[PDB]
DNA sequence: ATATATATATATATAAGAATCCCGGTGCCGAGGCCGCTCAATTGGTCGTAGACAGCTCTAGCACCGCTTAAACGCACGTACGCGCTGTCCCCCGCGTTTTAACCGCCAAGGGGATTACTCCCTAGTCTCCAGG
DNA sequence: CCTGGAGACTAGGGAGTAATCCCCTTGGCGGTTAAAACGCGGGGGACAGCGCGTACGTGCGTTTAAGCGGTGCTAGAGCTGTCTACGACCAATTGAGCGGCCTCGGCACCGGGATTCTTATATATATATATAT
């Protein structure tokens, strides 16, 4: 249940992204925690779909085309 | 200050171990950072919208929950 | 004796078509299809505005909730166009009021 | 004296939009600028949809708009396809495309 | 009468051509029938559920619209 | 090959229902009598169900073709449809 | 090794079978314009609760430095993994044939969205008795 | 010796019982016709396997910043009161859209000439092979 992403570089990245929209945005630690949990739970399913595509492509090493197929079937690309 | 390289290579490798991947190619990490960039450009912008409609500059976790349930990502945890 | 007074958005969007393409007609079943489209977007963004009013714990929906619904749900230029015309829609609503 | 659609100059019924908003169980009080905002936004969106449909009809040399024109108008536009992702257009299909590996050599 | 054989494999092949498929195997039709029977026992049961609280045995297309929007399938067509 | 390629370009520009409406109506009535018998139906409901099923099948066949291309093939197999339904979340 | 002659294989026209459009004439049915009118929009006073604003407060967010230790990067060798490729065979495509079920058409009957003759139950106005102040 | 509380009779309002307006479906009956099942040939693509580059896996040396923790500063989220102002609602008016009926032209349909398409094949040419001094 541990988080493999460190909290402080992730918070720096979140504040870097949020500075593009609105300057001087105060952030809760719980907001960064929820963003990290949601992003990690999303990317774990992404890696599972990537592994399923690589197995379907008869490989054990993942490739960018696996992610390209997985996000296209998932419809995450506009 | 760019912090997309703060998501280090053993962190993504350990997440792929959690994701159930035996061997990870060297160029998976760039597309992983790009997809995480797209996701965090969407959700953080939605949270900024939820915060500015609430007349605040302090971004709260409940706005993050609002942004996640707007996109269909239902979460059970902090915020409520 | 008629059956009932079924109200629709036929003539308004027909006038919209006639001020966009005056020489182009439309089949009626495509017209009802996009009437379903218009009512679906109405039920989407009205529920979005109701949810945003619930988030502010407000029992009154202003135009600001509609602004938030437009800038949340509509992607790209269709957001910022619809905001830009939506403010000036208010001003001409409040000019001769 | 003046209807609100004529007063605001919009082609959409402000009274019918407000009447649906009051009975829509959204709020106990509904403002006056919000139906004008909703009518203007939907009017411009419908104008964009009819404009792209008329362009698709002129590409097909028809002066009567069919749902194939709407199918070729919504899905070709990036923001329309992005917004209407799960939308299925009746009497339509897909954009005609051929995969590269399925092409003849 | 079992009408699952009414979906003929020329029609499935025509759907594959509309779906853009070069070569169609002979056992595609069985899983195609299995997919469409699931799709027609979800939406049809939801439409019967929508009709049941309307206290009718006459199935209207608005119940089908409600069933389709219940499952997220947005159809702009029959029923309004 | 080329004769099979000829109808590939033909049905991509046609919006007519490939499924015959009478076997589809029979199948809808056969399914609906299993839930609750003696159900009256409108024709527009059957047409909406037929066009929704045909569009869903066209999209699923597009994902099947994408999976077959991803596996470096031009011939489709049911595991392509299984992977498409699993990534789509339609797999129970 | 080289001159002479032959024959097999390969690339490009190419001409004939094969599918596609489109201009030319025809109809037909679905857009698209006028009356009747209805119902929902408009206008007007009132009031009453939603909301904006002034002020406090306090509470969590922000910053920054010691320290230390798990975490990250980089070189090194390899070994298992992605990838070309060569048979193969078998399963799916191209086309002729039956047949069989879809399509069209009608009718008589029945359920049913909504409406209506009728009818009993609930509610309030009125009449007279007696009991009190 | 005189008016008001109270039981009984009766007019009015209203929703349930059942029939109806007619409308939509609907199984059933009969003719038609074109799409599917089937089969024969064949051909080309999925698949097995074998070798070949090669690229992350791991491990140790080197670096490094994440995080704990303590301290200080402070920006605004939220609570309390206070005015206020705009929609909710009720009543009268009034015209815009919906339905129905005519009508007319936009597009469906046939069809032969022009247009590609394709595809095996005719033909020009590159090259392997045979012979001899």
């Amino acid at each position: 249940t541990e988080l493999l992403i460190r909290k402080l570089p992730f918070q720096r990245l979140v504040r870097e992204i949020a500075q593009d929209f609105k300057t001087d945005l105060r952030f809760q630690s719980s907001a960064v925690m929820a963003l990290q949990e949601a992003s990690e739970a999303y990317l774990v399913g992404l890696f599972e779909d990537t592994n399923l595509c690589a197995i379907h492509a008869k490989r054990v090493t993942i490739m960018p085309k696996d992610i390209q197929l997985a996000r296209r079937i998932r419809g995450e690309r506009a | 200050r760019d912090n997309i390289q703060g998501i280090t290579k053993p962190a993504i490798r350990r997440l792929a171990r959690r994701g159930g991947v035996k061997r990870i190619s060297g160029l998976i990490y760039e597309e992983t950072r790009g997809v995480l960039k797209v996701f965090l450009e969407n959700v953080i912008r939605d949270a900024v919208t939820y915060t500015e409609h609430a007349k605040r500059k302090t971004v709260t976790a409940m706005d993050v929950v609002y942004a996640l349930k707007r996109q269909g990502r239902t979460l059970y945890g902090f915020g409520g | 004796k008629k059956r009932k007074r079924k109200e629709s958005y036929a003539i308004y969007i027909y006038k919209v078509l006639k001020q966009v393409h005056p020489d182009t007609g439309i089949s009626s079943k495509a017209m009802s299809i996009m009437n379903s489209f218009v009512n679906d977007i109405f039920e989407r963004i009205a529920a979005e505005a109701s949810r945003l009013a619930h988030y502010n714990k407000r029992s009154t929906i202003t135009s600001r909730e509609i602004q938030t619904a437009v800038r949340l749900l509509l992607p790209g230029e269709l957001a910022k166009h619809a905001v830009s015309e939506g403010t000036k829609a208010v001003t001409k609503y409040t000019s001769s009021k | 004296a003046k209807s609100r659609s004529n007063r605001a100059g919009l082609q959409f019924p402000v009274g019918r939009i407000h009447r649906l908003l009051r009975k829509g169980n959204y709020a106990e009080r509904v403002g006056a600028g919000a139906p004008v905002y909703l009518a203007a936004v939907m009017e411009y969106l419908a104008a964009e949809v009819l404009e792209l449909a008329g362009n698709a009809a002129r590409d097909n040399k028809k002066t009567r708009i069919i749902p194939r024109h709407l199918q070729l108008a919504i899905r070709n536009d990036e923001e329309l396809n992005k917004l209407l992702s799960g939308v299925t257009i009746a009497q339509g299909g897909v954009l005609p495309n051929i995969q590269a590996v399925l092409l003849p050599k």
